[PDB]
């Protein structure tokens, strides 16, 4: 795919931050673009990480797969270390909608088996039921760079 | 001491371009959190990193170059030791010690 | 930072943010602005504790940490008419429903 | 800054700054009047279904929504007690916000 690492073998430091209130599961993207997990930060947390130049990272809630911020965006990808100084990317909330928001809170109340039966629209039940997704979500991504000229 | 200005010789050559692209892992400490190594200085009794013999080597902190040679080989040796023999890190210390033996061979005596 | 308020009167309530330095004068100053009161018709309070007109809103307890746009601060308001001030009366919210049993 | 006035089912009214009401869709909509003509402009909406506990929870939406989009800061939690976090919903849901 477009969205993917590139084989650089070209190393850069970067420093992860967790400054979310969530336990953050950080996501490379391999040279075929396939998501890989690493280990998670605790909130609050931050951590050194031996990367390459030109690999793509994006960073989820561990527990949910909510999308999180990193400098203020959905990827991150290092360039290279200029005389050796540390790449930093700081991994946020991102402002949810209050309707995201609101979902989020009552999957985490509902088991799937009872949204149905929630007293509630029965469009709702498809949101719930439409868990944030890594592999949608690079899909959306994906579209969103070839749109780019 | 004319040997030590030699071995300066030999550590140039291996921080050099050509040699980077297998060289790069050995010329900084290991970042043992930067690489989630929880047991790497367990293992590696003392280690040693190219950068920590250049500071050696201009700190005339060696007293001969058979002790230079001795702290280039335990960086190696301690690559060696750390990682099993089909892993790619080995593969590229064992030709940067091709370099270093080649020149630290060829030193006068 | 700034403070994030709700100012509460009857059943009348008013989404504004503000400085920690920024005063209380300068608070009904705003309140005038929206609702055409004077700041001489106006009374506000922390709670049930009338808030002195000088004192800066950090001063009368409103911190960004007690203050937040997700969790405001609330600043209670008592209207003066025929020369008198009422009493501070603040309309509570409707209840939420008891949670669902799958929501348990 | 202008101001919208916001009334809930029960009679509550919640005023908050014209540029924090757009954040809805919906209110867009309805403030932003019918049509081309943006003539019909009127500073307050009711809701008939939305009752004030609902609605005071989505005014600090619209505050936290403004003040941490684009924002340099440190963006905290938007908090949701379970009990309003069903209404909340189909109000969330129903405002486009």
């Amino acid at each position: 795919p477009v969205l993917r690492s590139v084989n650089s073998r070209e190393p850069s430091q970067v420093i992860f931050c967790n400054r979310s209130p969530r336990v953050v599961l950080p996501v490379w993207l391999n040279f075929d673009g396939e998501p890989q997990p690493y280990p998670t930060l605790p909130p609050g947390t931050g951590r050194r990480i031996h990367s390459y130049r030109g690999h793509l990272w994006l960073f989820r809630d561990a527990g949910t797969h909510d999308g999180l911020l990193v400098n203020q965006t959905e990827l991150f990808v290092p360039s290279l270390n200029v005389d050796g100084q540390p790449i930093f990317a700081n991994i946020t909330l991102p402002v949810y909608t209050l309707k995201e928001r609101c979902l989020q809170v009552v999957r985490s109340l509902v088991k799937p088996e009872n949204y149905r039966r929630l007293d509630i629209v029965r469009s709702l039940y498809e949101d719930l039921e439409d868990h944030p997704n890594v592999q949608k979500d690079l899909e959306r991504l994906t579209q969103e760079r070839i749109a780019h000229q | 001491s004319e040997q030590l200005k030699c071995c300066s010789g030999i550590l140039k050559e291996m921080f050099a371009k050509k040699h980077a692209a297998y060289a790069w892992p050995f010329y900084k400490p290991v970042d043992v959190e930067a690489l989630g190594l929880h047991d790497y200085c367990d293992i590696i009794k003392h280690p040693m990193d190219m950068s920590t013999i250049k500071s050696k080597l201009e700190a005339r902190e060696y007293r001969d170059a058979q002790e230079f040679g001795a702290d280039v080989r335990l960086m190696f040796s301690n690559c060696y030791k750390y990682n099993p023999p089909d892993h790619e890190v080995v593969a590229m210390a064992r030709k940067l010690q091709d370099v270093f033996e080649m020149r630290f061979a060829k030193m006068p005596d | 930072m700034d403070v994030f308020l709700m100012i509460r009167r009857h059943k009348t309530t008013i989404f504004t943010d503000a400085k920690e330095s920024s005063t209380v004068f300068e608070l009904k100053r705003i309140v005038e602005g929206i609702l055409k009161r004077p700041p001489d018709e106006q009374r506000l309070y922390k709670d049930d504790q009338l808030l002195d007109d000088g004192k800066t809103l950090g001063e009368c307890g409103f911190t960004s940490q007690t203050a937040r746009p997700q969790a405001p601060a609330t600043v209670g308001l008592a209207f003066r008419a025929d020369d008198t001030f009422e009493a501070l009366c603040i309309e509570p919210f409707s209840s939420p429903p008891e949670l669902p049993d799958v929501m348990k | 800054m202008m101001y919208v006035k916001l009334i809930s089912s029960d009679g509550h009214e919640f005023i908050v700054k014209r540029e924090h009401a757009l954040t809805s869709g919906t209110i867009k909509a309805m403030l932003s009047g019918p049509g081309q003509f943006a003539e019909n402009e009127t500073n307050e909406v009711n809701f008939r279904e939305i009752p004030s506990h609902v609605l005071s929870k989505v005014c600090m939406y619209f505050t936290y929504k403004v003040r941490y989009t684009n924002s340099s800061t440190e963006i905290p939690e938007f908090p949701i007690a379970p009990e309003i976090a069903l209404e909340l919903l189909m109000a969330a849901n129903f405002l486009d916000c």
